[PDB]
Protein backbone atom coordinates (compact mmCIF):
# COMPACT_ATOMS: atom_id res chain seq x y z
CA UNK A 1 0.00 0.00 0.00
CA UNK A 2 0.51 3.64 -0.07
CA UNK A 3 2.92 4.61 2.98
CA UNK A 4 3.20 8.77 2.99
CA UNK A 5 5.24 10.15 5.66
CA UNK A 6 5.60 14.18 6.65
CA UNK A 7 8.65 15.69 7.50
CA UNK A 8 7.16 15.97 10.42
CA UNK A 9 6.09 12.45 11.11
CA UNK A 10 9.45 11.62 9.92
CA UNK A 11 11.27 14.16 12.86
CA UNK A 12 9.31 13.05 15.10
CA UNK A 13 11.00 9.78 15.10
CA UNK A 14 14.51 11.44 15.02
CA UNK A 15 15.12 10.28 18.53
CA UNK A 16 13.57 6.83 19.00
CA UNK A 17 15.09 3.85 21.08
CA UNK A 18 16.34 1.89 18.08
CA UNK A 19 16.80 5.67 15.43
CA UNK A 20 19.38 6.13 18.71
CA UNK A 21 22.00 1.92 18.73
CA UNK A 22 24.27 2.63 15.18
CA UNK A 23 23.58 1.34 12.07
CA UNK A 24 23.98 -2.58 11.06
CA UNK A 25 26.43 -2.45 8.30
CA UNK A 26 29.78 -1.80 9.26
CA UNK A 27 31.77 -3.67 6.51
CA UNK A 28 35.83 -3.38 6.86
CA UNK A 29 35.91 -0.43 5.08
CA UNK A 30 37.72 2.82 6.14
CA UNK A 31 36.24 5.99 4.93
CA UNK A 32 35.86 9.42 6.15
CA UNK A 33 32.28 9.75 5.86
CA UNK A 34 31.42 8.22 9.16
CA UNK A 35 30.75 10.41 12.51
CA UNK A 36 32.88 10.66 15.47
CA UNK B 1 9.70 -0.06 13.58
CA UNK B 2 8.11 1.75 11.00
CA UNK B 3 8.24 0.99 7.78
CA UNK B 4 8.90 2.43 4.66
CA UNK B 5 7.20 2.11 1.27
CA UNK B 6 10.15 1.34 -0.50
CA UNK B 7 13.60 -0.21 0.45
CA UNK B 8 16.62 2.59 -0.02
CA UNK B 9 20.44 2.67 -0.51
CA UNK B 10 22.82 4.91 0.63
CA UNK B 11 25.89 5.17 -1.42
CA UNK B 12 29.18 7.55 -0.25
CA UNK B 13 31.72 8.32 -3.41
CA UNK B 14 35.55 10.03 -2.31
CA UNK B 15 38.05 10.37 -4.39
CA UNK B 16 40.53 7.60 -4.48
CA UNK B 17 43.65 5.97 -6.55
CA UNK B 18 39.84 3.29 -8.82
CA UNK B 19 37.53 4.92 -11.65
CA UNK B 20 33.87 3.67 -10.86
CA UNK B 21 34.75 1.72 -7.93
CA UNK B 22 35.24 5.14 -6.14
CA UNK B 23 31.50 4.54 -5.09
CA UNK B 24 30.90 2.93 -1.78
CA UNK B 25 27.89 1.50 -1.29
CA UNK B 26 27.20 1.50 2.55
CA UNK B 27 23.91 0.15 3.60
CA UNK B 28 20.32 -0.11 2.92
CA UNK B 29 17.23 0.38 5.10
CA UNK B 30 13.37 0.04 5.12
CA UNK B 31 12.19 1.88 8.08
CA UNK B 32 12.08 5.29 9.59
CA UNK B 33 14.47 3.99 13.00
CA UNK B 34 17.21 2.75 10.64
CA UNK B 35 17.25 5.80 8.29
CA UNK B 36 17.88 7.73 11.62
CA UNK B 37 19.99 5.42 13.30
CA UNK B 38 21.93 5.83 9.91
CA UNK B 39 21.93 9.61 9.95
CA UNK B 40 22.66 9.68 13.47
CA UNK B 41 26.07 8.51 12.65
CA UNK B 42 26.81 9.92 9.39
CA UNK B 43 28.91 13.30 9.10
CA UNK B 44 26.37 16.38 7.52
CA UNK B 45 27.01 17.11 3.87
CA UNK B 46 29.15 20.06 5.47
CA UNK B 47 31.37 18.28 6.96
CA UNK B 48 32.50 15.96 3.76
CA UNK B 49 35.29 16.37 1.72
CA UNK B 50 35.89 18.05 -1.33
CA UNK B 51 34.89 16.12 -4.56
CA UNK B 52 33.18 13.56 -2.75
CA UNK B 53 29.41 12.48 -2.89
CA UNK B 54 26.14 10.93 -0.65
CA UNK B 55 23.37 9.39 -2.74
CA UNK B 56 20.10 8.08 -1.70
CA UNK B 57 18.71 5.39 -4.28
CA UNK B 58 15.98 2.96 -4.21
CA UNK B 59 16.91 -0.74 -3.53
CA UNK B 60 19.04 -1.95 -7.07
CA UNK B 61 19.06 1.52 -8.46
CA UNK B 62 23.00 2.19 -8.98
CA UNK B 63 23.71 6.04 -8.64
CA UNK B 64 24.91 6.71 -12.08
CA UNK B 65 22.81 7.31 -15.26
CA UNK B 66 23.54 4.22 -16.87
CA UNK B 67 21.48 2.48 -14.58
CA UNK B 68 18.58 0.63 -16.32
CA UNK B 69 16.12 2.84 -13.85
CA UNK B 70 17.83 5.97 -14.86
CA UNK B 71 18.85 5.36 -18.55
CA UNK B 72 16.08 7.59 -19.91
CA UNK B 73 16.02 9.99 -17.04
CA UNK B 74 17.12 13.63 -15.53
CA UNK B 75 17.20 14.93 -13.01
CA UNK B 76 16.21 18.45 -10.76
CA UNK B 77 19.33 20.40 -9.82
CA UNK B 78 19.80 22.84 -7.06
CA UNK B 79 22.83 24.52 -7.19
CA UNK B 80 24.16 26.21 -4.09
CA UNK B 81 26.67 29.23 -2.74
CA UNK B 82 30.19 27.46 -0.47
CA UNK B 83 28.51 30.46 2.06
CA UNK B 84 27.90 29.27 5.20
CA UNK B 85 24.90 31.36 4.66
CA UNK B 86 23.34 28.52 2.57
CA UNK B 87 21.77 25.87 5.04
CA UNK B 88 22.91 22.98 3.20
CA UNK B 89 23.03 20.14 6.01
CA UNK B 90 18.96 21.10 6.71
CA UNK B 91 18.34 21.59 2.53
CA UNK B 92 19.93 17.78 1.99
CA UNK B 93 17.75 16.31 4.93
CA UNK B 94 15.05 17.43 3.60
CA UNK B 95 15.33 16.09 0.20
CA UNK B 96 15.68 13.08 1.86
CA UNK B 97 12.45 13.18 4.23
CA UNK B 98 10.74 14.07 1.52
CA UNK B 99 12.08 11.00 -0.54
CA UNK B 100 11.60 8.21 2.14
CA UNK B 101 8.63 9.69 3.46
CA UNK B 102 7.22 9.47 -0.30
CA UNK B 103 6.10 13.41 -0.68
CA UNK B 104 5.76 13.01 -4.49
CA UNK B 105 2.34 11.59 -6.74
CA UNK B 106 4.34 9.53 -8.96
CA UNK B 107 6.66 7.67 -6.56
CA UNK B 108 7.87 4.83 -9.14
CA UNK B 109 9.31 8.21 -10.97
CA UNK B 110 11.36 9.06 -8.21
CA UNK B 111 15.38 6.80 -8.74
CA UNK B 112 17.56 8.63 -5.54
CA UNK B 113 18.95 11.94 -5.05
CA UNK B 114 22.67 13.14 -4.81
CA UNK B 115 24.36 15.71 -2.98
CA UNK B 116 27.80 16.28 -4.85
CA UNK B 117 30.45 18.44 -2.67
CA UNK B 118 32.63 20.49 -5.52
CA UNK B 119 35.11 22.87 -5.06
CA UNK B 120 33.29 26.21 -6.91
CA UNK B 121 29.60 25.29 -5.61
CA UNK B 122 27.61 22.26 -4.21
CA UNK B 123 24.97 20.83 -5.90
CA UNK B 124 21.81 18.88 -4.68
CA UNK B 125 20.00 16.67 -7.70
CA UNK B 126 16.79 14.60 -7.59
CA UNK B 127 16.75 11.67 -9.98
CA UNK B 128 13.97 10.92 -11.91
CA UNK B 129 13.30 7.81 -13.90
CA UNK B 130 11.50 9.55 -17.12
CA UNK B 131 12.36 12.57 -18.88
CA UNK B 132 10.36 13.01 -21.53
CA UNK B 133 7.16 11.96 -18.38
CA UNK B 134 6.54 16.15 -18.49
CA UNK B 135 3.56 15.50 -16.28
CA UNK B 136 5.37 13.44 -13.68
CA UNK B 137 9.21 15.50 -13.65
CA UNK B 138 6.40 18.28 -13.42
CA UNK B 139 4.47 17.02 -10.19
CA UNK B 140 8.17 16.20 -8.61
CA UNK B 141 9.21 19.44 -9.02
CA UNK B 142 6.67 22.19 -7.76
CA UNK B 143 6.62 19.51 -4.96
CA UNK B 144 10.60 20.07 -4.29
CA UNK B 145 9.85 24.07 -4.80
CA UNK B 146 6.81 24.10 -1.99
CA UNK B 147 8.77 21.81 0.04
CA UNK B 148 12.24 23.12 -0.01
CA UNK B 149 11.34 26.76 0.39
CA UNK B 150 14.20 27.70 -2.41
CA UNK B 151 12.61 31.14 -2.73
CA UNK B 152 12.32 33.62 -5.96
CA UNK B 153 15.61 34.38 -6.73
CA UNK B 154 16.49 30.12 -6.65
CA UNK B 155 15.32 28.05 -9.29
CA UNK B 156 15.04 24.53 -9.95
CA UNK B 157 16.24 23.00 -13.33
CA UNK B 158 15.50 19.66 -14.80
CA UNK B 159 18.60 18.06 -17.01
CA UNK B 160 18.27 15.02 -19.23
CA UNK B 161 21.25 12.64 -18.00
CA UNK B 162 21.97 12.62 -21.80
CA UNK B 163 22.80 16.33 -21.78
CA UNK B 164 24.79 16.06 -18.79
CA UNK B 165 27.53 13.84 -20.43
CA UNK B 166 28.68 16.50 -22.95
CA UNK B 167 26.56 24.55 -18.92
CA UNK B 168 24.19 21.42 -19.43
CA UNK B 169 21.09 22.27 -21.09
CA UNK B 170 17.74 22.19 -19.12
CA UNK B 171 14.41 21.10 -20.61
CA UNK B 172 12.54 22.90 -17.56
CA UNK B 173 12.65 25.13 -15.00
CA UNK B 174 10.81 25.73 -11.69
Amino acid sequence: PHMRYSKVDLLALRYEGKSRQCSTRLELQTLGFWKI
Amino acid sequence: KHPLMNVWTLWYLENDRSWEDMQNEITSFDTVEDFWSLYNHIKPPSEIKLGSDYSLFKKNIRPMWEDAANKQGGRWVITLNKSSKTDLDNLWLDVLLCLIGEAFDHSDQICGAVINIRGKSNKISIWTADGNNEEAALEIGHKLRDALRLGRNNSLQYQLHKDTMVNVKSIYTL
